[PDB]
RNA sequence: UGUGGUGUAAACGUGAGUAAUUUUAUUAGGAAUUAAUGAACUAUAGAAUAAGCUAAAUACUUAAUAUUAUAUAAAAAUAAUUUAUAUAAUAAAAAGGAUAUAUAUAUAUAUAUUUAUCUAUAGUCAAGCCAAUAAUGGUUUAGGUAGUAGGUUUA
RNA sequence: CAUAUUAUUAUCUUAUUAUUUAUAUAAUAUUUUUUAAUAAAUAUUAUUAAUUUAUAUUUAUUUAUAUCAGAAAUA
């Protein structure tokens, strides 16, 4: 990553059991120290799903919260988001495939679809 | 003889030295403040003349930690006359015996020479026709004889020419006399006819000016004889002829320069 | 194991000093109205020229080119600031590498695709200074203070 | 009476650094007047290099002030 600011991810949790602020923090700040701001949080975990559920063909879900009119701000003075939450804003739709490289670049299955 | 091998020497390493301390070893009154704070003495500008009998007894060593200085350093490069080019080309084929190191030592320097300012060092009157004068002796003396062989050295040589300017007009009869020794077909964009032009030699010039006059044309003496010999047909022109009986007239006292160099072939044949 | 660039003011650890002369906390606090400062990413623009020095260079030198103070008015968030204009100086830089080709005569050049360099504006992120209130015990420490308290200038 | 640490100075000594006077046939660059070895064309004329000269930038030399830290004394 580059600049100043950056949208990265804080390790909060225990051991073992990871979870993350989606931040916007100074590049010199410790990873865990508190940021300029928390835009969201992000759980690498996915939400488990029954083996009937399966056979029904559920995806598991990993949940990520997001205050995303902030965090397009925020994109928007310059800060350089990291390469987790690159590949996290792309799939929300918040940035395209502008954002993407060489090694992370098929067939659709599902379309990122908005709900209310 | 030396003269030449500690002058330049020294002249060499006054040129190599970084300007931030020249001035603290080779001037006088900075000794002291030197050696406390080893000294060579000082470095004066040096004759061309002074190098010209250095050939006369290494050369290619010398060549060598010569032009390897910096290209910006302009005492060391524009110092090399063509003049010098024509009399180490002589002296490496016919004496110190190894021109084809030499040829291919200033094909590359010549490549380095061309962003320094001196293409001149290159011309027809100092490279050029000493380059096919020695050329004639090469396909004579092993009878290397091919067309396309010769050709394509001619070519190359031609490629080496960094002055256009053929104004004696040698060039052609030196071009004329290889294409009719082997029999290729002589192209060379560029060159052009001249109607040759020398310098009258005169039998009442003063002993300094004699000795000057054989100093500067002793290689187109060379040349000239060269290619009277190497073909009856070159007594056409009365103009080779005045010059070359002029020249041997006053060649009178000691021996010819042609009569050492061929012999001086013998020397290292056997 | 040569010259260069970027990176180590951070993070990590520690609690010696520090009782407030610059420390901490708070405020929807200020001005001196904090600089022709960007540290390092955005968004736009414009540039990227010569020598010297080192073995060479995006290394170092030298040189070229690119807000403030005056004065005129305007107003009012007025006894100053702001605005616009005209000058003065601002007047201060740089850098090239990797690939393609296209010309011509390996040599240059002309384009481009790359990633770099410099300058300007704005935005982000950020820095410097000051005020108000609070911050342990002992007066068996009761007087302390001479840059000390204040004024006027200069640096 | 003895040992230790902290602070202060009309005292002494003082690395370093910053200012500060004054001095250099003191250096390195530009400016002159000259002396040297090269060049070229036909007596040279120009280049490179030393002498003297006067402006910058440094070093050496010192003058003065402040200063880590010691010493002495006092607490
Ligand atoms: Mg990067
Ligand atoms: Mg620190
Ligand atoms: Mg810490
Ligand atoms: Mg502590
Ligand atoms: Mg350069
Ligand atoms: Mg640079
Ligand atoms: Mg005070």
């Amino acid at each position: 990553t580059c600049g100043l600011v950056r949208i990265r991810l804080a390790r909060f949790g225990r051991k073992n059991s990871p979870v993350y602020n989606i931040v916007v923090a100074n590049s010199r700040k410790a990873r865990d120290a508190k940021p300029i701001e928390v835009l969201g949080t992000y759980v690498p975990v996915p939400s488990p799903v029954t083996k009937r559920e399966l056979k029904r063909g559920v995806v598991p879900i990993k949940d990520v919260k997001l205050d995303f009119d902030r965090t397009k701000y925020w994109i928007g003075v310059g800060a350089q988001p990291s390469e987790t939450v690159t590949k996290l804003l792309r799939k929300a739709g918040i940035l395209n495939d502008a954002w993407a490289t060489s090694k992370n670049s098929r067939k659709v299955v599902f379309e990122r679809m908005e709900t209310l | 003889g030396e003269i030449a091998k500690a002058k330049l020497d020294e002249f060499l390493i006054y040129h190599k030295t970084d300007a931030k301390l020249k001035p603290f070893i080779y001037r006088p009154k900075n000794a002291q403040i030197l050696l406390t704070k080893q000294p060579r003495p000082p470095v004066k500008p040096l004759s061309k003349q002074t190098l010209n009998d250095f050939i006369y007894s290494e050369l290619l060593d010398w060549f060598k930690e010569w032009t390897g200085t910096s290209i910006r350093k302009r005492a060391i490069w524009t110092y090399i006359s063509p003049i010098h080019v024509q009399k180490m080309l002589t002296a490496s084929f016919f004496k110190i015996g190894k021109y084809a190191h030499m040829v291919g030592l200033l094909y590359g320097i010549e490549h380095k020479f061309l962003k320094a300012q001196n293409p001149s060092v290159f011309d027809i009157e100092h490279f050029f026709n000493t380059n096919i004068m020695c050329a004639l002796h090469r396909n004579r003396l092993k009878d290397y004889k091919d067309a396309e062989i010769a050709q394509r050295k001619l070519q190359v040589a031609w490629k080496k020419v960094l002055n256009r300017k053929n104004n004696t007009g040698l060039a052609n009869i030196l071009v004329a006399t290889l294409g009719r020794q082997i029999g290729f077909t002589p192209e060379l964009t560029g060159l052009q006819p001249v109607d040759i032009s020398l310098p009258d030699i005169p039998n009442s010039s003063s002993g300094a000016e004699l000795k000057d006059l054989l100093s500067k044309y002793e290689g187109i003496y060379l040349i000239a004889r060269t290619l009277l010999d190497i073909d009856q047909h070159n007594a056409q022109y009365l103009e080779l002829q005045e010059f070359i009986r002029q020249y041997q007239n006053a060649l009178s006292e000691s021996s010819d320069p042609y009569d050492t160099h061929l012999k001086a072939l013998g020397l290292l044949e056997t």
